[PDB]
């Protein structure tokens, strides 16, 4: 099933990456930063321009044309929202192991269709859309996150927010713990990877000893992740987990319908205490994530 | 994006969904004048706000109930004058309420039974879902809480679509018997088509009505549209009056700058919803109250920072500005100059705190220190918070 493709989330320096929307303004930018950081970017694609050379790498028309001809195993997408949903299906059709869609603003209805078939196949793992990406510090960098704050370390990070994710990464590097694998699942409600998928990798990764989960008010993703740790991260090999939820000071939105409440039964107190009940240390200050995970190692004598 | 009831009702009318024929009255006298143009036994009056719970609401004029009905058109205008202009405070709106402007004057229809119905995209169901209850009305949430097993859910496959058996079962679960089961089932399928046609995250009809004469009608229309679908829903997004929210919010949207207001004196400015919220959070931790915050996302453009400061400072309640850009595509040493220029070609009489972190930030804050303007850089998030709070003494 689709859960099988979880393993493809853990990129390394052997993953050969390609860029959809290569010649685009963003695809051009973050492709440079990807090559400079040392990521193994082997080319990209732009309809109608297959055959040209961009950034010294080949440009193809389709993903399959780019995949088999370069042995790519990961694809990052910067296609505009109107056609981003299609760019994902092309990668799945090409059976790309890992697809990371950075584009924000894809209609939910489009992603409902993408996710529909995505859950019917186990070859392609999706991250996003509307996410920063995934990065193995020092090894592979697929996304927009700044690579100059990442140190290969012992902490695995999964974040639902965006630029907020960089805080935990930066803070964990300063305290000396570094990061084992940072993953941004994005903000869009229909995405290809949730907290549980990353928690499954972090708990099963020896290099991941501590965990940081960064969520925010809205939905029930934080509660779901809480119940997972309550089942798989309890007892002997209990890996320490830290978290911060943004918006606990935000005001309550202006509603228009009874549907939301009937389905919920949501934010701040709910997510916090629920997360805590699973045994995770919820940092109230967004600036004290690194300091918190650090002392959690000191409290358990893991430094 | 939410639209008024009357705006949604026409969408439903033009797509095979039957609803009361109505008239939109801008003034208070034209409410009763329109009640005559309609000409019908019992008339129904509804206040148009982008919120629910109108029936159980309270106007600032002491009027009890956002929806009323009568047979005398003279009474329609009587209640309209004391509705328009005042704020209707339903349990979905803040304590302040929502200023009413328009009023719907429709052909009231007798109700033999009320059922709740809603179509929407649900993350747990990985797609569209039919949500209904046979005991609907204004008390749906109470019935849903005390009696959770009166809520019927039917997941819809986005590829195959609404099946006849699904619509037939939903109608049956809502208690539509006899010939009405076919009628209601058809209206369910027509609502699901309109649901996908307009890129709606939610389509809610409460109560999904059943008249004594044997007609299934949608008496209420609450639609939430997908903002990401605006590029293909022009006509639908052109209907948004945009005048209910503060004129500074939609003006901020002229440059793709998501803005929401608060009650404070610190005007925040961040490049990320989650981060921008945490910004408002840690300020609260330090005794400060954020006045608002501007969200940029990831893109960075000189034109935005020039305007950005203009909008935040246009709010006389601002006593300081907090910049927190951690992850912009542009070498923010460039936007760092955009901060010095946005402040020089504007002056501003309030302090300003900046916290940047990205592509070569060492040189970026060098432009701020040697600029000669009231700029105080910050190293980390907690640092920017304390400094912002201290500069409002
Ligand atoms: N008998 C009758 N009652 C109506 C009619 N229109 C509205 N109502 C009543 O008004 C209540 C509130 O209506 P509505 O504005 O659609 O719902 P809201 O979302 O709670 O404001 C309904 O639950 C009905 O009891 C009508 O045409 N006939
Ligand atoms: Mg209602």
């Amino acid at each position: 099933s689709y859960t099988a493709s979880r393993k493809h989330l853990y990129v390394d320096k052997n993953t050969k990456v390609i860029c959809q929307g290569f010649t685009g303004k963003q695809g051009t930018f973050h492709s440079q930063q990807a090559l400079e950081y040392g990521t193994n970017l082997v080319g990209g694609t732009t309809p109608g321009k297959g055959g040209k050379t961009h950034l010294g790498l080949p440009v193809f028309n389709t993903v399959k044309e780019a995949k088999e001809q370069t042995g790519a195993t990961a694809s990052v997408i910067y296609v505009p929202p109107p056609f981003a949903a299609a760019a994902i299906n092309e990668a799945i059709d090409a059976e790309v192991p890992l697809v990371v869609c950075i584009t924000e603003g894809i209609p939910q209805q489009d992603m409902v269709r993408v996710k529909h078939r995505l859950l019917r196949q186990g070859k392609t793992r999706l991250i996003g859309p509307n996410c920063p990406g995934v990065i193995n510090p020092g090894e592979c960098k697929i996304g927009i996150m700044p690579g100059h704050i990442h140190k290969k370390g012992r902490i695995g990070i999964v974040s639902r927010s965006g630029t907020l994710t960089y805080e935990a990464v930066h803070q964990t590097t300063q305290v000396g713990l570094g990061q084992s694998l940072c993953v941004g699942i994005g903000g869009d409600p229909f995405n290809g990877t949730d907290f549980t998928d990353c928690l499954e990798i972090f708990l099963n990764d020896p290099a991941t000893e501590g965990i940081i989960l960064i969520g925010e008010i809205g939905g029930n993703a934080e509660e779901n992740a809480a119940e997972f740790l309550k089942q798989h991260n309890s007892g002997p090999k209990s890996k320490p987990v830290v978290s911060f939820i943004a918006g606990l000071t935000a005001p309550p939105g202006r509603r228009m319908g009874h549907a939301g409440a009937i389905i919920a039964g949501g934010g701040a107190k709910e997510k916090i205490t629920a997360l805590q009940s699973a045994g995770v240390v919820v940092s109230m200050s967004p600036a004290q994530l690194g300091t918190t995970i650090y002392k959690e190692f000191e409290k358990r004598k893991m430094l | 994006m939410n639209l008024q009831e009357y705006q949604s009702k026409k969408l439903m009318s033009d797509n095979g969904v039957k609803v009361q024929r109505f008239f939109v009255a801008d003034t208070a006298n034209e409410a009763l004048e329109a009640a005559k143009r309609l000409n019908a036994k019992e008339i129904v009056l509804k206040a148009q706000i982008l919120a629910g719970g109108r029936g159980k609401g309270v106007f600032s004029s002491g009027l009890k109930g956002g929806v009323h009905l009568t047979k005398d058109p003279e009474v329609v205008g009587q209640l309209a004058k004391q509705m328009i202009g005042y704020n209707l405070a339903t349990k979905q709106t803040p304590k302040e309420g929502v200023k009413v402007n328009k009023v719907m004057v429709a052909e009231a229809l007798d109700i033999s039974r009320e059922t709740y119905l809603a179509i929407l995209m649900d993350r747990s169901c990985n797609g569209p879902v039919l949500v209904g209850s046979p005991q609907g009305g204004v008390d749906i949430e109470e019935v849903a809480a005390s009696n959770p097993e009166l809520i019927f859910k039917e997941q819809i496959d986005i590829i195959e679509g609404i099946k006849d058996s699904q619509a037939q079962r939903m109608a049956e679960n809502l208690g539509f018997l006899g010939p009405l089961q076919n009628q209601a089932a058809d209206q369910i399928k027509k609502l699901y088509n309109l649901f996908l046609k307009i890129d709606a995250t939610q389509v809610e009809v409460n109560p999904f009505g059943e008249t004594p004469e044997g007609q299934v009608v949608c008496f209420d229309a609450k639609i939430n549209f997908d903002d990401n679908a605006e590029f293909r829903q022009k006509d639908i997004f052109a209907m948004d009056d945009k005048s209910e929210n503060e004129p500074i919010e939609n003006e901020a949207a002229k440059y793709d700058l998501k803005y929401i207001g608060l009650d404070g004196n610190i005007a925040c400015f961040v490049n990320g919803a989650g981060l921008a919220m945490a910004t408002c959070d840690i300020i609260f931790l330090n005794g400060g109250k954020p006045a608002n915050f501007l969200d940029l996302g990831g893109g960075v453009k000189e034109s935005q920072v020039y305007q950005a400061f203009k909008l935040l400072t246009a709010d006389p309640k601002v006593e300081a500005i907090l910049v927190n850009i951690f992850g912009g595509i542009v070498n923010c040493a460039i936007i760092a100059n955009g901060i010095t220029k946005a402040c020089r070609e504007l002056e501003l009489k309030v302090p300003l705190v900046v916290r940047l972190e990205g592509t070569n930030v060492h040189e970026a804050q060098n432009i701020l220190t040697n600029s000669g303007l009231p700029i105080t850089s910050a190293v980390d998030l907690e640092d920017a918070a304390k400094k912002a709070v201290a500069s409002v003494t």
